[PDB]
RNA sequence: GAAACUGCGAAUGGCUCAUUAAAUCAGUUAUGGUUCCUUUGGUCGCCUACUUGGAUAACUGUGGUAAUUCUAGAGCUAAUACAUGCCGACGGCGCUGACUCCCUUUGUGUGGGAUGCGUGCAUUUAUCAGAUCAAAACCAACCCGGUCGGCGGCUUUGGUGACUCUAGAUAACCUCGGGCCGAUCGCAGCCCUCCGUGGCGGCGACGACCCAUUCGAACGUCUGCCCUAUCAACUUUCGAUGGUAGUCGCCGUGCCUACCAUGGUGACCACGGGUGACGGGGAAUCAGGGUUCGAUUCCGGAGAGGGAGCCUGAGAAACGGCUACCACAUCCAAGGAAGGCAGCAGGCGCGCAAAUUACCCACUC
RNA sequence: CCCGCCCCUUGCCUCUCGGCGCCGGCCCGAAGCGUUUACUUUGAAAAAAUUAGAGUGUUCAAAGCAGGCCCGAGCCGCCUGGAUACCGCAGCUAGGAAUAAUGGAAUAGGACCGCGGUUCUAUUUUGUUGG
């Protein structure tokens, strides 16, 4: 938070100006950035962390630049060994009509991560939605984080 | 070589011109009187939210 | 020739695709401008849907500006310092998009002078008196103080910001794509930026 | 093949709704580019030798054309080919006729005359709301007519009366349940009922039911619904038929109850 | 009215199936990531203007080369080609305030004010606004209902599920030879404190800037594939996967470059190899379930002897455009020059195997 | 085998903004949803030709999308068709709750304006603007 640089060059929010208007505040007091956020629609709320927090991160799209807009689908996590992204799978079920029998197939993608979520592990469901390319292989985002299903993360007492 | 059918292009081009003018002037008018007219409306209707919010703390 | 392509470059898996369609023109590349700070040399390139694109070879005028109290005004574009995507860069002197320059900074000075009513940082007063004297001091009735007093105590000016004007430099940063645009742009440093930025460049240089 | 647009459609690339043979050969019309989308248009010579025929070869029509007795939407054309649509008005006044083009039950364009009095005037629906430069508002209609100033309470979904003569238009109805609609596009077409209930979802493709005045009861997407006027009450003429969607079977018996094939 | 300059088309069609196994393609979705000739509808005033500047063809005349839709020299003359640039009606706006007037010296409360600079849209950058929620108690500056220290009563664009959207304000940037704002053409009428001028009206034609529309184009989402393991591990600084910044491009994106991380994929068959594999709409057989075929009239794609590069244009990496290499083949005075039938016919060759060097724009476009 | 009743009945509230009521006061539709899926049922959306198939006497048929009527011409015309079905998947929509997976408080937290201790924050109102 007061180390977010580890760069050659600064990080910053876009739409956010540091003026020079007044002088006094007294030992300390306005850390001289309001934070920038967004509503994303459609049923999904912006979680507290992100309006709390402070991470420069352009892919999420709590404060960056990038819509979700199109289809909306789920997975679940399956491995996370990168940096802001994770890697999920889609079980499901192929048909044939020759038989009368189904099997199993799964296909594996890549999706980005915001910093806003770090409470994932693996093993945990998660929601996504479609959006324009961020990189060769994510064309996604996370909208959403749950566990809802058998073998829960922590005991039952909640 | 000028003549007089070249100056009716050039003096019906300048008309047109005018005439374009006059047409937003009188667009602008009518609208204006439209949209003053909508500030009325509005207001009565707020005056009668109003009424109706006393009327409910009446109690 | 140089090409954008997509239809080359290995999948996921490792796995390789046989060569499909011939190369085409909305898949192009056309070399880099590589831009230096020198006299103006401007090209006119056709581009695809018409709508020319202008790419600008050794500009030396960017219009820059001190959005802390809302003035832009034209200045002459001196050398690079930093350039945040290579060290080579720097070395030739190239001008792109979020490089560190350095600028006269005059007009912003006269500015100031002008209308908030002080100097800056000052070699000697003695310079000041009979002339550039002539517009600090003034003639007006009626309107010498009732101007003035409201640009009182809205002029604090920072303390990194002062020092520059002294050296006759400020630290400005380009916002603008030269080679697309035809033109260099930006802002000038403030804040948290100007002092991050003097770090790098003591660091890495000296 | 394709480099750059194309230039010709066949026979059998080409709608259902125009209602092409087969033994003439190899090409058809294909309308030129204008305010409709050439699968919800009526090409002009397909009026005029594939319904009326008053024309018999495509070069008669290039004839007619030239002569200007032709008018579509009060202005003037001279072309073999233009795509007027749905909610057009034809005008001949050599012979004194005016026509209107709307859907049939069946879901094709069809012959509905009309009084010269209707035909001052059509129905636009309202699809976009941009404002423009220097606080001026627009208006985006179907037929491609940006018309400046509207009122300020008209909003999408809605229809607007105009008038072909000085455009700028005079009157309105705003989209309600229980007002009348007609089918402008998919599997319902040309069916006639009122709004009756919405739905909505956030996302696309929401849809619009709708209830006739034979009880019965069909939805449809959003963007194939016009409105025509209120509850039970059009605006506009209405052709015969009237949006009663009958069956096979009732139509078999309407026809050996006449016994309606000859005069 | 031949010819010639100018505008437009020649990127459509026609033909072939060689390449091509998540590629092509089909259904489904996405531009809030972009471009778009044209049509349709809007957009159209901050010693020259009674009209500006100077050359080219056809044409006239003289030539060269064995030869080409080769080409030189001389003498003319045009524009909606080419290059220039007014006027009208600016009585436009904000911030400076020479000053001047009243009451509190000033400060501050006032009313007017000469004199300056910027003040259409488009272009690039920075900054600001983009409003309303739930109540009271005193003090400081204050409106009105009204009075010579105090009570009650107000508050201001559009749209989407969702944008750093739309529109607005401020400070600037300006492309010239390289944004716009008409020096163009044809039909038919008028009016003059009045006698051919000063004025103006209708109907067209063409051109141009921006927005919308139409025809699309281009990338991207989810799901779907024939044979083979005597193909089981594959991919990486010759970028493989991701992060950060930049370049480029119509735009999104390891597309490319710098720096940094070590990932990505597989027994749910990857990777590799094979295919007398273009894909689909479909076709033959068939009780039910299937099997086999799909070069081929519709739609999508790829390619014009094999490779690569490029000009023009809105659109092409074009072959009825061009340049080079390679494989072929033609003419020649041996100096050079010219070519690409998987277009319609036709010939040779190949094979078990396949038509007329016909007639015609009347139909359909 | 659509309303309700024993405890439940399309589980709830909370309400507030824009209609319906009845005589300020009161009642009930729309708004969050019932832990998640498969399955099944209804809608939407699906190029044509082909195929199935309705109509029509091609001289019958293969086809084709036409055609049929009364008047000497003296009507300057009349009438009518160019249906309907199907479209593996996957995706979109609504109803059902049996069947097959999945779900909860056992180192407790579910219920009620139950209170305390502690911290942060919202910008409304005392006409307006500031402390």
């Amino acid at each position: 938070m007061a180390d977010i640089q580890t760069e050659r060059a600064y990080q910053k929010q876009p739409t956010i100006f540091q003026n020079k208007k007044r002088v006094l505040l007294g030992e300390t007091g306005k850390e001289k950035l309001p934070r920038y956020y967004k509503n994303i629609g459609l049923g999904f709320k912006t979680p507290k962390e992100a309006i709390e927090g402070t991470y420069i991160d352009k892919k999420c799209p709590f404060t960056g630049n990038v819509s979700i807009r199109g289809r909306i689908l789920s997975g679940v996590v399956t491995k996370m060994k990168m940096q802001r992204t994770i890697v999920i799978r889609r079980d499901y079920l192929h048909y044939i009509r020759k038989y009368n029998r189904f099997e199993k197939r799964h296909k594996n993608m890549s999706v980005h991560l915001s910093p806003c979520f770090r409470d994932v592990q693996i093993g945990d469901i998660v929601t996504v939605g479609e959006c324009r390319p961020l990189s060769k292989t994510v064309r996604f985002n996370v909208l959403k984080v749950t566990k809802a299903a058998g073998t829960k993360k922590q005991f039952q007492k909640f | 070589l000028v003549t007089p059918r070249v100056l009716q292009h050039k003096r019906r081009r300048i008309a047109l011109k005018k005439q374009r003018t006059k047409k937003n002037k009188e667009e602008a008018a009518e609208y204006a009187k439209l949209l003053a007219k909508r500030m009325k409306e509005a207001k009565e209707k707020r005056q009668e939210q109003i009424a109706k919010r006393r009327r409910l703390s009446s109690l | 020739g140089i090409s954008r392509d997509n239809w080359h470059k290995r999948r996921k898996t490792g796995g390789k695709r046989k060569p499909y369609h011939k190369k085409r023109k909305y898949e192009l590349g056309r070399p880099a401008a590589n831009t230096k700070i020198g006299p103006r040399r401007i090209h006119t390139v056709g581009v695809r849907g018409g709508n020319k694109k202008y790419r600008a070879l050794r500009l030396d005028v960017g219009n820059f500006s001190w959005g802390s109290e809302c003035c832009t005004r034209k200045t002459r574009i001196i050398d690079v310092v930093y350039n945040a995507s290579n060290n080579e860069l720097v070395r030739t002197k190239t001008l792109v998009k979020n490089c560190i320059v350095l600028i006269d900074s005059t007009p912003y000075r006269q500015w100031y002078e002008s209308h908030y009513a002080l100097p800056l940082g000052r070699k000697k007063g003695a310079k000041l008196t009979p002339e550039e004297e002539e517009i600090l001091n003034k003639k007006r009735s009626k309107k010498i103080q009732k101007k003035y007093d409201e640009r009182k105590k809205n002029a604090k000016i920072s303390s990194l910001l002062e020092e520059q004007f002294q050296q006759g430099k400020l630290l400005a940063c380009i916002a603008s794509r030269p080679g697309q645009c035809g033109r260099a742009d930006g802002y000038v440093l403030e804040g948290k930026e100007l002092e991050f930025y003097l770090r790098k460049i003591k660091a890495r240089k000296g | 093949m394709a480099r750059g647009p194309k230039k010709h459609l066949k026979r059998v690339a080409a709608p259902k709704h125009w209602m092409l043979d087969k033994l003439t050969s190899v090409f058809a019309p294909r309308p030129s580019t204008g305010p409709h989308k050439l699968r919800e248009c009526l090409p002009l010579i397909i009026f005029l030798r594939n319904k009326l025929k008053y024309a018999l070869t495509g070069d008669e029509v290039k004839k007619i054309c030239m002569q200007r007795f032709i008018k579509i939407d009060g202005k003037v054309r001279a072309d073999i080919t233009y795509p007027a649509g749905f909610m057009d008005v034809i005008s001949i006044d050599k012979t004194g006729e005016n026509f209107r083009l709307i859907y049939d039950t069946k879901g094709r364009f069809a012959v509905h005359r009309i009084t010269p009095e209707e035909a001052k005037y059509k129905l636009c629906k309202v699809r976009k709301i941009f404002v423009g430069t220097k606080g001026i508002p627009h208006l985006v209609t179907h037929d491609a007519r940006t018309i400046r100033y509207p009122d300020p309470l008209i909003k999408m979904n809605d229809t607007i009366q105009i008038d072909l003569e000085t455009g700028k238009i005079t009157d309105f109805i705003k989209f309600d349940t229980g007002n009348l609609c007609m089918v402008t596009g998919g599997a319902n077409l040309g069916r006639i009922g009122v709004i009756t209930n919405r739905e909505r979802h956030p996302g696309s493709f929401d849809v619009v039911h709708v209830k006739d005045a034979n009880g019965n009861s069909f939805a449809t997407r959003l963007s194939n619904i016009f409105v025509i006027g209120k509850g039970n009450k059009p605006w506009i003429s209405l052709p015969r038929g009237k949006g009663i969607r009958l069956t096979i079977a009732e139509e078999r018996d309407k026809r050996l109850a006449a016994k309606q094939s000859s005069g």
